[PDB]
C-alpha cells in the first residue's frame, strides 16, 4: 500500500517553471545571457533537473554530403556520353551521335504521326503527330527482344551550344510542367520552346541510288541546362573546353562523403575553464560569485568519462544528442581471409541463344 | 625465406602509474600519500620519456591524480557559500 | 565467459557457424533482371547522312535534298533498344557459398577420381583431399526448400574441424602468414 | 502499430473539474501529446512531442525525471518498454512557395537512369541516355530553398496514466484511489 | 570494399595532381581532398594476405575522423539531409560543483555564455576550415526550463531547517580530479626531459599521460584562435586516443638523486621499458613487444590482479574505456632480403 | 533489396491492374495479392 | 506441470509458398524461351 | 527474457526487421567499375 499523506500538497503550484532572459548580449564570436531565478517560499529545489533551451537557425556549408555514390543515373556505364553533336572542320561541319528509341508508324512533312484519332462523321481519325515539349520521351522503347525494326523512329539530342557532359552523375532541372526538360528563352515572353526537328536517311540512300532520298529518323533539337553536382571528372583528355570529337570519352567519378554535424555531447557550446568567460551563479542579496574555475579543470573530459562509468554507453539518447564516436574494427585491421571464387558465373545473350543460322 | 615482425595498438585509453608501493588499487587514498617522508617538506621532481620518432610537432598531456573537492553551505535565506581546495597547488589567496 | 578471447593463454575454443551446419534456405529476391552494357553503352550503329527537306510547294513531303551544307555524311546512329546482356546475382552468390562451405567436405565415398592427373595411393594426403572432385549438382541451390534441416550425409562428419571456425583461425593468424616462424609462448600449469 | 497516432485526450468527472485541477501543467483544459506549428516550442528530442508528457511516461514507468533524465537501467527497460519503442524522424523537402521553378511533376512524366530499366515495370530496358529530372539537388553549390517536417515513430506499447498524486509508483495501491473525499462517494465520468 | 574504405584515406605524401584538372592550392579545402587522386593496386587483394594485420601507415591516422562512423551517421542524420536547417535543442548543464547542489529558496542570479564559432561549435568526418568553406550560424532565442516537486509545506520546511544548519552542508569532488600540463614535441624529436622544482609531495596519487597531434588541439584562454583550423573529433576534449604505441620508456627521479620504484622491484630497476625493441633476453609476453612488468603494473593498477595468475577480468566491472577491452597484439611475415 | 523488401507491401490503393490477364475479383484473395503488379519507381535509391 | 495434447492432421493449402525466389532453372535468363516450334501461315 | 524460443509451447514473439522500419541512404562505395570478359579473353581477332 503507498504512503498515505504528507507527501503532496494541495494548495495550487505549477509542476514546470519557464523563465526568460533579462540580459543578453552579442559580440563577435560568442554572446552572453543572464537570467533571475527565484526559487519561491516553501518550494525547494534540485539542480540536476535545469538545462538551457536554444533554437536557431544554421548552413552546413555547401560541402555537405552524406550520402556516398551518387544518385543521378547511376546504372548507367561510365564510359557512355549523352547523345549529342559538335563541330569539326575539313570550313566547318557537324557530327552527330544519337541513339532513337522509339519506333512510330509513319514520317510528315513536319513531325512524326504516332497514333490518328477516333474517325466520327465526317472526322476520319487525323494523323495524330507527337508534340516537341515532350512526345518524344526518354525511356519509351519496342517491349521485347524480338524487335521489328520499324521502318520509322524518333530520339533527341540537343545543341552542341551546351558542354558535353558523361551521362553517369548528370541532372537537370525540368521546365515544362508535364516532366520536360528544356531551357525557355524568351520572346516577348517566356512562349518560346525553341526545338529544331531534323530529318535523316541512310547515308548511301542518301549519296544515290534509284529514288530519291527517303528520311527513315526524325530528331528533336533542343537545349537545357547541365550539371554535375555530385561527381567530377576523373580523366581528361584535353585540357580546354569547347567539345570536340575526342571529348566523347571523358567519365567521371563521385564526390567523397560529408558527414558534418553537432559534436557528442555538445561539447564546447559553453566555455569552461576559461577566465575570459567565466560564468557566474550568485544569490541576489550581493554581487557575491558562487562558482570559481581555474584554467586546469578539465571538466568536458572528466564529466564524459564519468557518464561512461555510470551506465551502459552504447544506446544512444536524443534527450541531448547522446552517442559516442564509433568505428568498425576491420577498417582498423583487417583479416583478409580471401574470397570464395568457386564455380564461376556468366551472363548470357537476352534472348538465350547467341546467334542461330538459318538452315 | 624471411624475417618476422611483431606489433600491437591499444588506443582510446591513458596508461597509469598508481603511487602506492605495490601498484595496487587497495583504496581511495594510498598509503605513501599519508606516508610521512614525503609529506613533510619539499622534493624536486624529474622525469624521462623516450618515444618513437614522428615528423608533424606533437605533445605530451600529462595528468596528475589528485584531491579536488568542494564544500557548500547556505547560512540563511538567499545565501549561497563556497570553498574549494584542490590539494597540492595553489589557488586565490592567503593574504 | 568462454566467448571472449585472451591471447597469452591461447584462450578460445573452437566454434562452427551455426547456419552453416544447419541450413535454412529461403532462395533470394529475383524480381529485377540485371543488366551489363558495352563500355561505349551503344553497341552497334549504321552509317547516316543528314537530308534537308525540299521546298515542297506540291507533293514534296519526304522529298529531300542532301544537307551537306553543313554536315558530314559519315553519322553514326543505332534504333532500338540498345544492346546488353542479362544475368543474375543473387542467386548466384548463394549457390557460390553452398556448394564451397557445405559440399567442399561430403563424406569421401561420393566424390570419384580425376582424370589426366596424379593423385596420391594414401588416403590422408594433403593433395589426395586437394584432388578428389565432387559433383555440385547434389547440393545445388535448390536443395530442400523451406526446410531447416541438417544433411544426413554431413552429419556424421565431425563440423567441428572446418575453415571457418574463429577459433582456428585466431590462433593461426596469431603467428601470422608463413612457413618458418619463432615464436616466444607461456604455458600454465593445469594440474589440478 | 498506431499509438503515435493519437492527437489529444481530455477528462473530467461530473462536467466539473479537468483532472488535473490545481495547475500541474502548462495546459490545465486538455492534454497535449505532439503539436502543429508550436510558437512556444515545448517538443523535446528534435521529435514534435510536447516535453510535459515525455516527463509524464518517464515518471509513470520509470519514477525517473524530478532530478533529470538519463537512460533508464537494463533490467527495468522490459521488452515491452516505452523507452525501448521511440524513434524521433525528421527531413527536409522542397518548398513550393518560396522557390520559383518548382513543378509538381506525376510520375509518368519522370526519368531517372533511362535506358537502363523498366518503364512502370520490371522488364527489359528502353530509351536513350539523358540526365534525370526527379531527384531534387538539397546539397553543394546550387541546392534549393526548403522547408522541413519531423514526426516521431512508436509502436509496440501502450499509452498509460496513473492515478497519483505526482504520478510515481509509490505503491501497488495508489493514495488518491483511498482518499475518502475521492474515495468515499459516487461521481460519473467524461472523456474525449 | 578494401580500395574505398582504406585508400581513400591515406597519407597525403601518397597523392599527386590529376593532369588537365584544376585544383586548389590550399591543403585542407574539400575540394583538395576530394579531386587529390591515389593509385589503387597500392592496396589491392594480394597484401599481407593471410594476416590478422594493419597496415602500416594507418597506425598514425586519426581513425574516429571517418565515415564509418556510427554515430556520426547518427548524429548527422537526424539533423536530416540538406544545406540548411533549423533546430530547437537543449543543452545539459556541465559545472561539478553545481551539477547535484541542492538548492533552498531565495533569489538567485544566474549567467552564462556561449561560443559562435563553427569549428568548435561543429565537428565534421572529412576535416576542413569551415570558415572557408562558409557554414553559417544564428541564434534565435533562449528560453530556460526548469522542474519542481509537488511536496507537502510542513515537509518541505522542515526539510530546510534541518538543512539550512552548518552542521549539514553539502560536498562535491570531480569524477577525474587531475592536474593537466601538456608540453610539446617538436618534429622528429625522441628524447624530452621535464622537471618540476622541489615543493611539498602531500596526498599524490600517480600520473596517467598520452600524446596528441599539435594541430588538432586549440588552445586555453583565448576566447577563439583564429589560427586554428580542424574540424573533426578532438581529442583533448573526447576521449579518443591512438599513440600510445609511440610511448618506449620512462624515468623517475626524486632531488636528481633516486629511482621512484627504489630497490628492487622490476627487471629494470631503472625505468619501465615498456615495449622492447628487437632483443633477447625473453622479456615481452602475449606474443606482443610489450616487457612483462609494464603489463603487469597496467593489470594490477585497474584490477588489483596479478598476485594470483592472471584471468579475464569481469564484464561489469570492466568498461568501455578500459585497458583490456582496447588491447590488439599482431604479428606478420615479410619478405627477407 | 529496397524494391522487394519495401514496395511490395503499399496500400492497395497505389498499384493498379495487371493488363491482358486473367485476375480475380475479391481484394483479399492471395492470387489478388500477387496478380496485383506496382511502377519499381517509387522507391528507388533515388529517394530520401 | 499439467498440459494438454493434441495429435491431428492439417492441410496447409494450394496458396502455400514458404521460400522466396524460385527452384526452376534459377539462373534461366528472364525471358529466354527454350527448344519449340510453332505454326504459321503460307 | 522473451529474445530467445522454445519449442515447447510453439514460443517464439515475432519481430520485424530494424532497417525495413525506418530505412537508411548512403549510397554506397562503386569507385571502382566491374568487367565482364569474353571466355577467351581476346575475343575480335584479324589473321595475319
Ligand atoms: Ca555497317
Amino acid at each position: 500500500v503507498a504512503p498515505t499523506h504528507d507527501v503532496t500538497t494541495d494548495r495550487s503550484q505549477r509542476l514546470t517553471l519557464r523563465f526568460i532572459p533579462v540580459d543578453r548580449e552579442d559580440t563577435a564570436y560568442s554572446y552572453k545571457a543572464r537570467f533571475t531565478l527565484a526559487v519561491g517560499d516553501n518550494r525547494v529545489l534540485d539542480m540536476a533537473s535545469t538545462y538551457f533551451d536554444i533554437r536557431g537557425v544554421l548552413d552546413r556549408g555547401p560541402t555537405f554530403k552524406p550520402y556516398s555514390g551518387t544518385a543521378y543515373n547511376a546504372l548507367a556505364p561510365k564510359g557512355a556520353p549523352n547523345s549529342c553533336e559538335w563541330e569539326q572542320n575539313e570550313a566547318k561541319k557537324t557530327h552527330v551521335y544519337a541513339q532513337a528509341p522509339l519506333s512510330g508508324i509513319k514520317i510528315t512533312k513536319e513531325g512524326l504521326q504516332i497514333g490518328t484519332a477516333d474517325a466520327t462523321v465526317a472526322g476520319a481519325g487525323k494523323e495524330i503527330f507527337a508534340d516537341k515539349t515532350f512526345q518524344p520521351e526518354p525511356q519509351v522503347g519496342e517491349s521485347q527482344w524480338n524487335e521489328a525494326d520499324a521502318t520509322a523512329a524518333g530520339g533527341r539530342v540537343l545543341k552542341k551550344t551546351t558542354p558535353m557532359k558523361p551521362c553517369y552523375g548528370s541532372y537537370a532541372r525540368p521546365t515544362n510542367s508535364n516532366g520536360g526538360q528544356g531551357v525557355m528563352v524568351e520572346q516577348n515572353g517566356k512562349l518560346e520552346s525553341q526545338v529544331e526537328m531534323q530529318f535523316f536517311s541512310t547515308s548511301t540512300n542518301a549519296t544515290n541510288e534509284v529514288n530519291n532520298i527517303q528520311p527513315t529518323v526524325v530528331l528533336y533539337s533542343e537545349d537545357v541546362n547541365m550539371e554535375t553536382p555530385d561527381t567530377h571528372l576523373s580523366y581528361k583528355p584535353k585540357m580546354g573546353d569547347k567539345n570536340a570529337k575526342v571529348m566523347l570519352g571523358q567519365q567521371a567519378m563521385p564526390n567523397r562523403p560529408n558527414y558534418i554535424a553537432f559534436r557528442d555531447n555538445f561539447i564546447g557550446l559553453m566555455y569552461y575553464n576559461s577566465t575570459g568567460n567565466m560564468g557566474v551563479l550568485a544569490g541576489q542579496a550581493s554581487q557575491l560569485n558562487a562558482v570559481v574555475d581555474l584554467q586546469d579543470r578539465n571538466t568536458e573530459l572528466s564529466y564524459q568519462l564519468l557518464l561512461d562509468s555510470i551506465g551502459d554507453r552504447t544506446r544512444y539518447f536524443s534527450m541531448w544528442n547522446q552517442a559516442v564516436d564509433s568505428y568498425d574494427p576491420d577498417v582498423r585491421i583487417i583479416e583478409n581471409h580471401g574470397t570464395e571464387d568457386e564455380l564461376p558465373n556468366y551472363c548470357f545473350p537476352l534472348g538465350g541463344i547467341g546467334i542461330t543460322d538459318t538452315f | 625465406d624471411s624475417i618476422t615482425q611483431k606489433k600491437f595498438l591499444c588506443d582510446r585509453t591513458l596508461w597509469r602509474i598508481p603511487f602506492s608501493s605495490n601498484f595496487m588499487s587497495m583504496g581511495a587514498l594510498t598509503d605513501l600519500g599519508q606516508n610521512l617522508l614525503y609529506a613533510n617538506s619539499a622534493h624536486a621532481l624529474d622525469m624521462t620519456f623516450e618515444v618513437d620518432p614522428m615528423d608533424e610537432p606533437t605533445l605530451l598531456y600529462v595528468l596528475f591524480e589528485v584531491f579536488d573537492v568542494v564544500r557548500v553551505h547556505q547560512p540563511h535565506r538567499g545565501v549561497i557559500e563556497t570553498v574549494y581546495l584542490r590539494t597540492p597547488f595553489s589557488a586565490g589567496n592567503a593574504t | 565467459d568462454r566467448t571472449r578471447y585472451f591471447s597469452m593463454w591461447n584462450q578460445a575454443v573452437d566454434s562452427y557457424d551455426p547456419d552453416v551446419r544447419i541450413i535454412e534456405n529461403h532462395g533470394t529476391e529475383d524480381e529485377l533482371p540485371n543488366y551489363c552494357f558495352p563500355l561505349g553503352g551503344i553497341g552497334i550503329t549504321d552509317t547516316f547522312q543528314a537530308v534537308k527537306t525540299t521546298a515542297a510547294n506540291g507533293d514534296q513531303g519526304n522529298t529531300t535534298w542532301q544537307k551537306d551544307s553543313t554536315f558530314a555524311e559519315r553519322n553514326e546512329i543505332g534504333v532500338g533498344n540498345n544492346f546488353a546482356m542479362e544475368i543474375n546475382l543473387n542467386a548466384n552468390l548463394w549457390r557460390n557459398f553452398l556448394y564451397s562451405n557445405i559440399a567442399l567436405y561430403l563424406p569421401d565415398k561420393l566424390k570419384y577420381n580425376p582424370t589426366n592427373v596424379e593423385i596420391s595411393d594414401n588416403p590422408n594426403t594433403y593433395d589426395y583431399m586437394n584432388k578428389r572432385v565432387v559433383a555440385p549438382g547434389l547440393v545445388d541451390c535448390y536443395i530442400n526448400l523451406g526446410a531447416r534441416w541438417s544433411l544426413e550425409y554431413m552429419d556424421n562428419v565431425n563440423p567441428f574441424n572446418h575453415h571457418r571456425n574463429a577459433g582456428l583461425r585466431y590462433r593461426s593468424m596469431l603467428l601470422g602468414n608463413g612457413r618458418y616462424v619463432p615464436f616466444h609462448i607461456q604455458v600454465p600449469q593445469k594440474f589440478f | 502499430y498506431l499509438n503515435h497516432t493519437f492527437k489529444k485526450v481530455a477528462i473530467t468527472f461530473d462536467s466539473s473539474v479537468s483532472w488535473p485541477g490545481n495547475d500541474r501543467l502548462l495546459t490545465p483544459n486538455e492534454f497535449e501529446i505532439k503539436r502543429s506549428v508550436d510558437g512556444e516550442g515545448y517538443n523535446v528530442a528534435q521529435c514534435n512531442m510536447t516535453k510535459d508528457w515525455f516527463l509524464v511516461q518517464m515518471l509513470a514507468n520509470y519514477n525517473i525525471g524530478y532530478q533529470g533524465f538519463y537512460i533508464p537501467e537494463s533490467y527495468k527497460d522490459r521488452m515491452y518498454s516505452f523507452f525501448r519503442n521511440f524513434q524521433p524522424m525528421s527531413r527536409q523537402v522542397v518548398d513550393d512557395t518560396k522557390y520559383k521553378d518548382y513543378q509538381q511533376v506525376g510520375i509518368i512524366h519522370q526519368h531517372n537512369n533511362s535506358g537502363f530499366v523498366g518503364y512502370l515495370a520490371p522488364t527489359m530496358r528502353e530509351g536513350q541516355a539523358y540526365p534525370a529530372n526527379v531527384p531534387y539537388p538539397l546539397i553543394g553549390k546550387t541546392a534549393v530553398d526548403s522547408i522541413t517536417q519531423k514526426k516521431f515513430l512508436c509502436d509496440r506499447t501502450l499509452w498509460r496514466i496513473p492515478f497519483s498524486s505526482n504520478f510515481m509508483s509509490m505503491g501497488a495501491l495508489t493514495d488518491l484511489g483511498q482518499n475518502l473525499l475521492y474515495a468515499n462517494s459516487a461521481h460519473a465520468l467524461d472523456m474525449t | 570494399f578494401l580500395y574505398s574504405n582504406i585508400a581513400l584515406y591515406l597519407p597525403d605524401k601518397l597523392k599527386y595532381n590529376p593532369t588537365n584538372v584544376e585544383i586548389s592550392d590550399n591543403p585542407n579545402t574539400y575540394d583538395y581532398m576530394n579531386k587529390r587522386v591515389v593509385a589503387p593496386g597500392l592496396v589491392d587483394c594480394y597484401i599481407n594476405l593471410g594476416a590478422r594485420w594493419s597496415l602500416e601507415y594507418m597506425d598514425n591516422v586519426n581513425p574516429f575522423n571517418h565515415h564509418r562512423n556510427a554515430g556520426l551517421r547518427y548524429r548527422s542524420m537526424l539533423l536530416g539531409n540538406g544545406r540548411y536547417v533549423p533546430f530547437h535543442i537543449q543543452v545539459p548543464q556541465k559545472f561539478f560543483a553545481i551539477k547535484n547542489l541542492l538548492l533552498l529558496p531565495g533569489s538567485y542570479t544566474y549567467e552564462w555564455n556561449f561560443r559562435k564559432d563553427v569549428n568548435m561549435v561543429l565537428q565534421s568526418s572529412l576535416g576542413n576550415d569551415l570558415r572557408v568553406d562558409g557554414a553559417s550560424i544564428k541564434f534565435d532565442s533562449i528560453c530556460l526550463y526548469a522542474t519542481f516537486f509537488p511536496m507537502a509545506h510542513n515537509t518541505a520546511s522542515t526539510l530546510e531547517a534541518m538543512l539550512r544548519n552548518d552542521t549539514n552542508d553539502q560536498s562535491f569532488n570531480d569524477y577525474l580530479s587531475a592536474a593537466n600540463m601538456l608540453y610539446p614535441i617538436p618534429a622528429n624529436a625522441t628524447n624530452v626531459p621535464i622537471s618540476i622544482p622541489s615543493r611539498n609531495w602531500a596526498a599524490f596519487r600517480g600520473w596517467a599521460f598520452t600524446r596528441l597531434k599539435t594541430k588538432e588541439t586549440p588552445s586555453l584562454g583565448s576566447g577563439y584562435d583564429p589560427y586554428y583550423t580542424y574540424s573533426g573529433s578532438i581529442p583533448y576534449l573526447d576521449g579518443t586516443f591512438y599513440l600510445n604505441h609511440t610511448f618506449k620508456k620512462v624515468a623517475i627521479t626524486f632531488d636528481s638523486s633516486v629511482s621512484w620504484p627504489g630497490n628492487d622491484r622490476l627487471l629494470t630497476p631503472n625505468e619501465f621499458e615498456i615495449k622492447r625493441s628487437v632483443d633477447g633476453e625473453g622479456y615481452n609476453v602475449a606474443q606482443c613487444n610489450m616487457t612483462k612488468d609494464w603489463f603487469l603494473v597496467q593489470m594490477l593498477a585497474n584490477y588489483n590482479i596479478g598476485y594470483q595468475g592472471f584471468y579475464i577480468p569481469e564484464s561489469y566491472k570492466d568498461r568501455m574505456y578500459s585497458f583490456f577491452r582496447n588491447f590488439q597484439p599482431m604479428s606478420r611475415q615479410v619478405v627477407d632480403d
